[PDB]
């Protein structure tokens, strides 16, 4: 990576214990942050690597728009990592391990945060969307399935599906993570398995209103 | 049956049993020859998850 070949040569003047005197162990070192979305000041910023997460956002990117408690999700790697609600963000520490506790995963350290007044299915279908336009297609478990997860994503945002196949996608991202050539299939399938494990009451009361309006 | 009363008690005296009870030709009793449609329900195996052939 990038930042991975721009660091060496100042950890080789400085010394690998100085860099390792940061974060955590394991987790040492010093990382760079991108934070977008739902916050008032969005920007790049460079921080020591177990960072908080509501400290790095409140003293980097000016804070959640509305408010902390306005805030309803957030993807702390990029869009392969799965999303975390507010709660987990309260006490999060930004690094490999803490996050991969938190069932997410450190990635790219790029943070993007969601507030209470978007639609939290519309962005996890907008970005399956994304991974079923750059696939590149060579391998038919990501190919065939992440087709499959955006149509499926695409009538979940409009509430056309029954409560059933929430588990039938689940066992559709789990038949496609693990058994791709790259991980760009596990990249597609995390997101759905977040987006599941942490709104699936979302998606039920959606479906729920459209039985009701269509009878 | 489109029988006379004294040809009922005839036959009833000569068999020794009461016949217009249970007849042996069919009437109006039976079902209907058009019928709505049906259902016809699904199996077990018609779920869409946890439903993988291995386990059956
Ligand atoms: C015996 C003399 C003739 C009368 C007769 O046989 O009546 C028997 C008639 C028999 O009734 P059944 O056949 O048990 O009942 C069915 C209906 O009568 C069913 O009645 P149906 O609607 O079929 O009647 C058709 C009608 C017309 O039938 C015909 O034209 C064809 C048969 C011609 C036969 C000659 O039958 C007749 O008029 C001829 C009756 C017998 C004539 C001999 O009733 C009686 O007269 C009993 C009298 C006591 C007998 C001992
Ligand atoms: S998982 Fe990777 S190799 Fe397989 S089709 Fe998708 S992008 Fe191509």
């Amino acid at each position: 990576n990038v930042e991975t070949v721009a660091v060496s040569p100042t950890i080789c003047r400085r010394g690998g214990a100085w860099f390792a005197s940061f974060g955590r162990e394991r987790n040492s070192g010093t990382k760079l942050f991108n934070i977008s979305g739902h916050v008032n000041h969005p920007c790049t910023v460079e921080e020591e690597m177990s960072v908080p997460l509501k400290e790095l956002i409140e003293k980097h990117a000016g804070g959640v728009i509305g408010g902390w408690d306005n805030l309803l999700a957030v993807i702390p790697g990029g869009s392969s990592t799965p999303l975390i609600p507010k709660s987990v963000c309260e006490t999060v520490l930004m690094d490999f391990d803490a996050l991969v506790q938190a069932q997410t995963g450190l990635g790219t350290a790029a943070v993007i945060v969601m507030d209470r007044s978007t639609d939290i299915v519309k962005a996890i279908a907008r970005l399956i969307e994304f991974y079923k336009h750059e696939s590149c297609g060579q391998c038919t478990p990501c190919r065939e399935g992440v087709d499959w997860m955006n149509k499926v994503m695409a009538r979940f945002v409009k509430g056309d599906a029954r409560p059933a196949e929430i588990d039938s996608l689940w066992e559709i991202s789990k038949q496609i993570e693990g058994h791709t050539i790259c991980a760009l299939g596990d990249g597609a399938a995390w997101p759905v398995q977040g987006l599941i494990r942490h709104f699936r009451p979302e998606l039920e009361e959606r479906m729920q209103q459209f039985a009701l309006q269509h009878q | 049956a489109s029988a006379t009363r004294v040809i009922q008690l005839l036959r009833n005296w000569a068999s020794g049993r009461d016949l217009q009870a249970k007849l042996q030709l069919r009437y109006q009793e039976i079902s209907k020859r058009t019928q709505p449609p049906p259902k016809l329900p699904v199996g077990p195996s018609h779920k869409l998850s946890n439903n993988y052939y291995c386990t059956r």
